[PDB]
RNA sequence: UAACUAGGGAACCCACU
């Protein structure tokens, strides 16, 4: 249920809904990207 | 930029021997290749006829190593109405055996999972027009043959002021077997096979070739510039600096970087003795090896 | 009488030894013995090598008359 | 995407044999040892230490293909000799020599470091 | 929970007789379901009988007709009879009382054991012995002992 | 029909590479010690990378590509250590690995270089090798202000026929016949062809005599490290790994043969 | 791994397909389908 | 676009003699004195430091997506 | 108590042998 975009310009912390547009809430910068996920990130060193 | 068909090498070098122009073009500062130790030679016959020995161990340390970017691009539109969401058995129709957990609640993958072929990245349902399933899925995947990590997710609006996402997926590209290399003279080639360092020949020094291309490939081709360029490639590393490679220019000739090339303790051809990797025996002929430049294609 | 070739061509040795794996990939009882041999083509050669497959060829004239002759009847290429 | 584990070259999987021994029919006392996991680095020595053996009649080693990580080592020996106590003694050989090489390095090493 | 077979196409209607020997009337908006054209039937022999098969009806309330299976369940046969007239010759006898005549896909797992030990993965496939671990660090999607998986 | 006897002189002994001859060896026998050398000769490197953060502007392959290209120093633990694979625990244990954490926030206007100092070990002795206590650090990654890296990275035994990153040595220069006696090259002109390093003959010569009786002896070394073990230690331990395989061929060897006869 | 190639389930060649088949169309030397004698086809891909 | 920990052909260390060599090339050398003073003495490893070019400054003029 | 597929056309451009 809560996801977090961060904006483009002003980088913020963006809890935004589902169906609601895509506007920054305090710049109004309407590009936001995905944060890194939560999963497990494991590389070898090779 | 979210650009579709992407391709950065790690490790992109100048040329060690450069032509005034590219101080203009600036491929100084966005360079496309990487130079090269590279011997000319007859090794085990996985280079003949346009094709190329790379050394294994150089690849292991990023030689040539590149990564590739593809971006994938989906509206939801208003007409039957899209909506990016993680679909379910229970209330879509049409969806795939794949993985739709690896999208988040708003129906979009995250940065840094990993994605195969046939993986759901965008999660779209459309809903009927007309019971057990009420929407359609119409989810986009990645390419079949394609893999990769998902690096960048962008969500926003389009020009109709519907949402709108774009997610760029990478995909590191370690050189192998059929990956095409070109030198700067026309002579391109796929890589035939790859050798670890202790099976590559060696010089006196210890030194092996980061590739190994036909003595064929030169002389119906009559590049006589690569050879020149590797030649000048030898001087100018033994020297610390950059070789000139302005094409109408009389004060550099062969006799010249021969003679620079001799006064740095290498012989003034630039053949080197060779000592091959798999019995230590020094081979019968000398190998003309030095740093030329090659570029990934 | 035949007045065809008494050699057996090529395509004829292709379609024979198709057929005759074919047959016996589909248990068709074989006419040779086996050394522990299992692939229906490797019997198949061995059955044509012996002159024991039991297929007639009717090569077929341009006139329209044809003229039968057996695997054995022909020369064998090798 | 078709790119082999780099283990592959040097772990025997589950079910192969290391070293296999196999009979050549076409000449007498003759022998092909096939040794998976290995390359030239370990044939070279067995085939030039075999060299050197007076009973051996033919020593070679090849590598049928470098993607895969075979050698094979074909060991002929005179009839009053066979080529698997030959590949022994080559072994043994080997073994003695690097013996005496190791603790030569460490003698040379106190040296050394002691002037 | 209950299967069906249609016995005659209406306007609005569907006349389906289930395995009851009455025959229901429903609307249009039943499912569909995978009919099992190799499930296996038991009669009073204890003989295997499947799809298209003529069987005897030897017990039940209408012993002494034969009838062709069509469907099959897990105690119920479907049975058709060309001479008889009603519904369209469909009809249901028990099996019985004739005669012959994973939880790991989409799971994040670490290989504890083997040449890939220490690589994650997600498993994209799997069964009972073996899973197909899609590895994160390369393009490789690998078959890997279940015994060798540790869920993390 | 019996061993060699070979000799070694070592003429250079550095703390960068060992400069040795041997002598009264086979050519095989050189050539493989080489290969040994350069391939064979097991030390400590990363080979597991869990990215926690990474904000900068080299992504996770790109960084764990470049961590595992980090020398550790790997003198007396990777006897210790065991294999990864051989090693009975469900993720890595200290019998066969060592863990390493980096955790560098960069908070400054300057940029802030990431290097082999921000590599810490949970092993006194397994630590990056500009980390010892001249030369500078390794640099891993550049970060501006807001870009952060945190990761877990365990540093496990192998060699240099698995990755180049377990390759311990920089240069293995090897030679033979400086002079050219045996004619195993053939010089169409010797007269422009420069003198070895341990060439033995004066100006005026080219190169030696023929000998027809000759065979390759005196093999002239210069095994260059990279600091992950000491160029001694890279040579006993090849030593060590060349004698290690010899042996277990003998052991597997013994065994087909006991169960074919 | 992707291509296959029909083979006709013989006496001689029974227990090298059985194990074929076992081993299904994850593993590479394996097998995708099983043709039956009626012309039903058995997918090996998703377990049966 | 950052300066490579190893030589590709041999596998010296070069990733920690980059800023050394940027140091003694504002420091008045030449590029052949100050790959010598470095102690890069095959040309495989000269041609690592003489024909690098360091995008990653470049890189890090772009303000990051995230702070 | 595993309900099992893929989707159009027309033009242009680029690359490859
Ligand atoms: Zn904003
Ligand atoms: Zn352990
Ligand atoms: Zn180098």
């Amino acid at each position: 249920q809560p996801m977090i975009y961060i904006c483009g310009e002003c980088h913020t912390e963006n809890e935004i809904k589902s169906r609601d547009p895509i506007r920054c809430r305090e710049c109004g910068y309407r590009i936001m990207y995905k944060k890194r996920t939560k999963r497990l990130v494991v590389f070898d060193a090779r | 930029r979210m650009d579709t068909l992407a391709h950065v090498l790690y490790y992109p070098q100048k040329p060690l021997v450069t032509t005034r122009s590219m101080e203009y073009l600036r491929f100084r500062e966005l360079p496309a290749g990487i130079n090269s130790i590279v011997a000319i030679a007859s090794y085990t016959g996985y280079n003949q006829e346009d094709s190329v020995i790379m050394n294994r161990s150089a690849v292991d340390r990023g030689f040539f190593r590149s990564v590739f970017y593809r971006s994938y691009k989906e509206q939801e539109s208003k007409k039957q109405e899209e909506v990016f969401e993680k679909p379910t058995r229970e209330t879509c129709q049409g969806m795939r055996h794949a993985i739709y957990d690896k999208l988040d609640d708003d129906g979009l993958i995250a940065p840094g999972v990993r994605v195969s072929g046939d993986d759901v990245i965008i999660g779209k349902t459309v809903t009927l027009p007309e019971r057990r399933y009420t929407k359609r899925d119409c989810s986009t995947f990645l390419r079949t043959s394609e893999t990769g990590i998902v690096d960048q997710v962008m969500v926003t609006l389009n020009q109709e002021g519907y949402k709108f996402c774009k997610i760029r997926v990478r995909s590191v590209r370690i050189p192998q077997i059929g990956d095409k290399f070109a030198s700067r003279h026309g002579q391109k080639g796929t890589c035939g096979i790859q050798y670890r360092q202790e099976d590559m020949p060696f010089t006196c020094e210890g030194i092996t070739p980061d590739i190994i291309i036909n003595p064929h490939a030169i002389p119906s081709r009559m590049t006589i510039g690569h050879l020149i360029e590797c030649l000048q490639g030898k001087v100018s590393a033994n020297k610390g600096e950059i070789g000139d490679a302005t094409p109408f220019n009389d004060a550099v000739n062969v006799q010249k970087i021969s003679n620079l090339l001799s006064d740095y303790g290498y012989h003034l051809r630039g053949n080197e003795v060779l000592y091959n990797g798999f019995t230590g025996r020094k081979i019968t002929s000398q190998i003309f090896i030095g740093p030329t430049y090659y570029q990934r294609l | 009488k035949r007045i065809t070739t008494p050699y057996m061509t090529k395509y004829e040795r292709a379609r024979v030894l198709g057929t005759r794996a074919l047959q016996i990939a589909m248990c068709a009882p074989v006419m040779v013995e086996l050394e522990g041999e299992t692939d229906p083509l490797l019997i198949a050669m061995k059955e044509l090598k012996a002159r024991k497959i039991p297929i007639i060829i009717r090569r077929y004239l341009p006139d329209g008359s044809y003229e039968d002759w057996g695997v054995d009847e022909l020369i064998i290429s090798d | 995407m078709n790119a082999p584990p780099a283990f592959e070259s040097f772990l025997l999987f589950e079910g192969e044999k290391k070293i296999t021994i196999n009979k050549d029919t076409k000449v007498p006392n003759a022998c092909l040892f096939t040794i998976n996991k290995e390359d030239h680095t370990l044939g070279n020595i067995i085939k030039s230490q075999l060299l050197k053996d007076p009973q051996v009649l033919f020593a070679g080693y090849k590598v049928p293909h470098p993607l895969e990580h075979k050698i094979i080592i074909r060991v002929q020996t005179t009839p009053d000799y066979s080529p698997q106590e030959a590949f022994t003694n080559a072994i043994t050989d080997l073994i003695s020599e690097l013996s005496l090489l190791e603790e030569r390095f460490r003698v040379a090493i106190k040296d050394k470091q002691e002037g | 929970q209950t299967v069906g077979v249609i016995v005659r196409l209406e306007r609005e209607t569907f006349q389906v007789l289930n395995m009851y020997g009455k025959v229901v009337t429903v609307r249009h908006q039943v499912t569909r379901k995978k009919d099992n054209r190799f499930a296996v039937a038991l009669d009073s022999e204890q003989n295997n009988i499947h799809v298209k098969d003529i069987v005897k009806v030897i017990d039940g309330p209408h012993s002494g007709r034969e009838g062709e299976i069509r469907h099959l369940f897990r105690s119920f046969a479907f049975l058709h009879c060309k001479k008889l007239v009603e519904n369209g010759g469909m009809f249901v006898c028990k099996t019985r009382h004739l005669v012959l005549a994973n939880e790991l896909i989409g799971q994040t797992v670490r290989i504890s054991q083997g040449p890939y030990k220490g690589y994650i993965g997600v498993v994209k496939d799997a069964t009972e012995s073996t899973a197909r671990v899609e590895l994160h660090s390369t393009c490789q999607t690998i078959s890997v002992d279940r015994q060798r998986l540790t869920t993390v | 029909p019996y061993a060699n006897q070979p000799t070694v002189r070592i003429t250079e002994l550095t703390d960068e590479n060992v400069k040795f001859i041997i002598e009264n060896t086979d050519l095989a026998v050189a050539n493989s010690i080489r290969r040994v050398f350069i391939a064979e000769v097991p030390i400590i490197a990363i080979d597991w990378v869990q990215i926690d953060a990474n904000s900068s502007v080299l992504h996770d392959e790109f960084i764990a590509h470049r961590l595992g290209l980090i020398p550790l120093t790997s003198d007396d633990i990777v006897d210790k250590l065991q294999y990864s694979r051989d090693c009975t625990c469900e993720e890595f244990c200290p019998e066969c690995s060592v863990e390493f954490t980096l955790d560098v926030r960069c908070n400054e206007d300057q940029t802030r270089h990431v290097t082999s100092r921000d590599l810490i070990s949970n092993s006194p002795r397994v630590i990056p090798v500009t980390s010892r206590n001249e030369q500078d650090d390794i640099l891993i990654v550049k970060l501006r202000k807001g870009q952060e890296l945190r990761l877990r990275a365990y540093a496990k035994k192998g060699f240099g026929k698995e990755h180049a990153k377990w390759n311990p040595t920089a240069g293995v220069a090897f030679e033979y016949d400086p002079d050219n006696a045996l004619r195993h090259t053939v010089y169409p002109k010797p007269e422009e062809w420069p003198k070895s390093e341990y060439s033995e003959l004066d100006e005026d010569e080219s190169q030696a005599p023929y000998d027809p009786n000759g065979k390759p002896e005196r093999f002239y070394y210069n095994v260059e490290s990279c600091g992950s073990l000491r160029p001694e230690t890279i040579v006993l331990s090849a030593l060590s790994g060349l004698k290690k395989k010899l042996s277990d061929l003998q052991t597997q060897l013994s065994h087909e043969i006991q169960s074919d006869v | 791994a992707n291509m296959t190639f029909a083979e006709i389930v013989t006496p001689f060649n029974i227990d090298r397909l059985q194990e074929l088949v076992r081993r299904g169309n994850s593993q590479y030397p394996g097998a995708k389908y099983i043709i039956r004698d009626n012309g039903d086809r058995i997918d090996l891909r998703f377990h049966p | 676009m950052i300066i490579p920990v190893r030589c590709f052909t041999c596998g010296k260390i070069v990733g920690n003699k980059w800023e050394a060599y940027l140091g003694l090339l504002q420091a008045e050398y030449t590029e052949g004195d100050a790959l010598d003073a470095l102690g890069l003495k095959r040309y495989c490893c000269r041609r690592m430091l003489l024909a690098h070019v360091d995008l990653i400054e470049k890189l890090l003029n772009y303000a990051p997506l995230e702070k």
